[PDB]
RNA sequence: GUGCUCGCUUCGGCAGCACAUAUACUAAAAUUGGAACGAUACAGAGAAGAUUAGCAUGGCCCCUGCGCAAGGAUGACACGCUCGUGAAGCGUU
RNA sequence: UCGGCCUCCGAACGGUAAGAGCCUAGCAUGUAGAACUGGUU
């Protein structure tokens, strides 16, 4: 009857490079208990600053305990390792964690894991760090590495949306016209983006990741000999032999300069299919961009 | 509770100092060097030392019972500490004093 | 230590300084306090209550049982409302002198009447019963001023003006009454904004709670002194039956009935 | 910008120097979700006849109060657990 | 041809149950976030 979750009173916000910006010379503001968490509603430490010039004066949304749980940004709410949504990372690696939806059970379980992190080291994205090391399987085909500043771009001038921003360029909000409200990508529930449930950006990137045949290959009719186009004479048989030595034994490693085909064939059919799925427009052998097809 | 902003008037800053025992107040510096044993036998010895025609009859002859106040003596019978309040002498005195 | 809170505010960017006429400051403070009391009304959604302008509180309509029970206030709110009514009276007298409706002798005599007739014009006694010591001293100062004044050709006319002594008395009362008011209003603000701790700090065992807490502690002592001679086994501990045996024993001692259960263990 | 120049050199500007030094939840927003509980209907005041003073106790039950005060119907709510059936373990034949 | 003494002064709780629910106020936000396409028997 005397139970409550303690308050996130700590420094060091764990932020993206994108929301972090481009300036190395950073001026900073910190509120102690100015707002509450957007998810677990603990009174957390607000971090507000200006990363660049054309700015929103960006600030943190959820608590540091929730960010320590989910390894997402405190502002951008996207995963810090890849720049991807946590729905995308949970679909890629492990989606067995979840969260309770009722407020009392959510606050009680949040107090339990807050006690767990307080007894733990402090810098750890909880239990699935041991199972999250197996990355760059497919999610790094579309995971961002660039610091994206168009989402750090400030909010839209609703007065000039109505056509009545008398300030003009003195108004620090954006004097460009807004996006489509009928577009489901514009909805973006913050609790849905936290929970990893039906985020439209995550569904759009999953639909995009279903398009490239980066590991399909297998155009040979039950034959291990896959011909990689785009190789030419730059990729020789030695690069295919060194690639297939990790997968076992190479049944047929060859280079044909007439068709620009790197003929790769492991002794095992599964190893040959794995090498073809690696080299189906997703691997470079001896400086030559390989794209697997029938051989 | 680290977060409460309600202040009772018994929660005010008051009596903030702590007095300590002086050497007149049996300070621990003299408690160590003092031995309480021969203090206790000298004080017990002090307590044991300071523990110590026509003729008529008699005019009062026309009664039936003589000398009835013979064995009447309270002494330490009231001083006997009966630890039973049904038979407590103060309780009996209370009943006769407060009941007519 | 001195610890000047005005310098503490002046160090912050939320407080600046200016130069102002005191009548304008009094009008500002009266308007501010009226807005504070209306805001406290709207915080608890007491829109069927209403403050006048002269800090008079009245229900707009009749109340239910729920609106009757929930609108019960404390001493601090009603007393500071009455204090704001008194300062509104002082500011009103200053304003009607400043418009020239009254004479300066009339403003002094009106301050004399205000300082001598505090409880006859305000409800100090309803929320703090201590203040008629100060009202008695104001009456005594009024009689001393009157009987030093009515000496020659002047009589008991209505124009006697002096206010410095009652000003001294009520402002020395004000520096007395400030921190208790601040702590009560802080507890009010903490219950308003942090909510009410329904459990909170544990209640004292007062006079109405003596026998119940004594029997509760006796029953807890019975439980602690019955759990400890039990050996290994015995599923039917029957502590409710032991409580019934003890209650029947105490009731039969109250009734002077010979209580005996021959099936009962000896210790 | 102002102040000053062994100025450029006209007496204007320019050039140099000097000091001047990083306002702001930035919205006059757009939108976003909870909502007093008034109304109506619903609704029925503890202690085994009625009339019922009450203090408790409990916890994810709260209100009013400045409460370590007192009220809110005692504020509300807060009983049902002695034989066969077999099982396995060990001891005897 | 002779001395003086002057307590006090009022408010709440405690009675016009409690519960319940539906539409309605008051009031809380001024947010975070939109990544789209190419190599061979
Ligand atoms: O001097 P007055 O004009 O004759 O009135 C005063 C005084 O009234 P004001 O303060 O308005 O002058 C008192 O009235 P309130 O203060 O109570 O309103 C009242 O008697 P108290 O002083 O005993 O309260 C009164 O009548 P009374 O002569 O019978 O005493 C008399 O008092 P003064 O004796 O001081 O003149
Ligand atoms: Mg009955
Ligand atoms: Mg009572
Ligand atoms: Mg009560
Ligand atoms: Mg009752
Ligand atoms: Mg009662
Ligand atoms: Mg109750
Ligand atoms: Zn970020
Ligand atoms: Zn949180």
């Amino acid at each position: 009857t005397y139970n409550r979750q303690n308050w996130e009173d700590a420094d060091f916000p764990i932020l993206c490079q994108t929301c972090l910006g481009e300036n190395p010379y950073i001026r900073m503001t910190k509120e102690k208990y100015g707002k509450e968490c957007k998810i677990c509603a603990r009174p957390f430490t607000v971090f507000r600053w200006c990363p660049g010039v054309r700015m929103r004066f960006k600030k943190t949304e959820v608590c540091q305990t929730c960010s320590k749980l989910k390894n997402v940004c405190q502002t951008c709410l996207l995963d810090l390792e890849y720049g991807l949504p946590i729905q995308v990372r949970d679909a890629g690696l492990s989606f067995k964690d979840d969260m309770p939806k009722s407020d009392v059970n959510k606050e009680y379980y949040t107090q339990n894991m807050e006690r767990e992190i307080s007894n733990s080291d402090g810098t750890r994205p909880v239990g699935m760090l041991g199972k999250a090391t197996s990355t760059s399987d497919m999610l790094l085909k579309l995971a961002r590495t660039t610091p994206y500043y168009k989402r750090n771009r400030p909010h839209i001038c609703s007065f000039w949306v109505k056509g009545e921003c008398k300030r003009g360029e003195e108004c620090p909000y954006r004097h460009e016209k807004p996006t489509d409200p009928d577009d489901p990508l514009a909805d973006q529930n913050i609790k849905d983006r936290y929970y990893g449930i039906n985020d439209p950006v995550a569904d759009k990137l999953l639909k995009r990741a279903s398009t490239m045949p980066r590991l399909d290959p297998p155009e040979d009719k039950t034959i291990t000999t896959l011909y990689v186009g785009g190789l030419g004479d730059t990729i020789t048989e030695t690069d295919l032999r060194n690639h297939f030595y990790q997968f076992g034994e190479i049944r047929t490693i060859t280079v044909v300069q007439r068709q620009q085909c790197a003929f790769i064939q492991f002794a095992t059919r599964q190893a040959a299919e794995v090498a073809a799925e690696k080299s189906f427009n997703k691997l470079i052998v001896n400086g030559r961009r390989l794209n697997v097809k029938w051989g | 509770s680290q977060l409460s902003k309600q202040y009772s008037s018994r929660d005010l800053p008051s009596h903030t100092k702590i007095k300590y025992r002086q050497t007149t107040q049996d300070a621990p510096e003299e408690v160590r060097n003092r031995d309480f044993r021969r203090e206790l036998e000298e004080r017990e010895r002090a307590a044991a030392r300071e523990k110590n025609f026509k003729v008529k009859r008699r005019w009062d002859d026309d009664v039936v019972f003589k000398n009835c106040a013979k064995g009447v003596d309270d002494q330490k019978k009231d001083k006997r500490f009966v630890n039973d309040t049904l038979r407590s002498e103060f309780h009996k005195k209370f009943m006769e004093k407060y009941i007519k | 230590k001195k610890r000047y809170l005005f310098r503490s505010f002046k160090a912050t960017k939320f407080f600046q300084s200016t130069k102002l006429d005191w009548v304008e400051v009094g009008l500002q403070v009266c308007r501010q306090g009226y807005n504070m009391l209306n805001l406290l009304i709207h915080r608890k959604n007491l829109n069927y209550l209403h403050l006048d302008y002269n800090f008079n509180l009245k229900p707009v309509k009749t109340l239910t049982t729920k609106e009757r029970k929930k609108s019960r206030f404390g001493n601090a709110f009603h007393l500071c409302r009455e204090v704001l009514r008194l300062t509104k009276l002082v500011v009103d007298s200053h304003v009607q002198y400043r418009l020239g409706n009254v004479d300066a002798f009339q403003l002094a005599d009106g301050l004399q009447y205000i300082f001598a007739h505090v409880g006859q014009l305000t409800g100090m006694y309803r929320y703090k019963y201590k203040l008629m010591r100060q009202i008695r001293m104001c009456k005594d100062l009024k009689h001393l001023i009157y009987y030093r004044f009515n000496t020659g050709p002047v009589g008991k006319g209505p124009g006697c003006g002096f206010w410095a002594a009652g000003w001294r008395v009520w402002l020395f009362f004000m520096r007395g009454i400030t921190p208790l008011l601040e702590r009560w209003l802080g507890n009010l603000l903490a219950r308003q904004f942090e909510g009410r701790h329904s459990k909170g700090v544990a209640k004292t065992v007062t006079k109405q709670r003596v026998e119940s807490h004594f029997d509760l502690e006796l029953r807890a002592a019975v439980m602690h002194d019955i759990l400890d001679m039990m050996p290994e086994g015995i599923k039917q501990n029957k502590a409710r039956t032991i409580l019934q045996h003890l209650s029947e024993a105490w009731r039969c001692w109250k009734a002077n009935i010979p209580w005996k259960v021959p099936g009962l263990p000896t210790p």
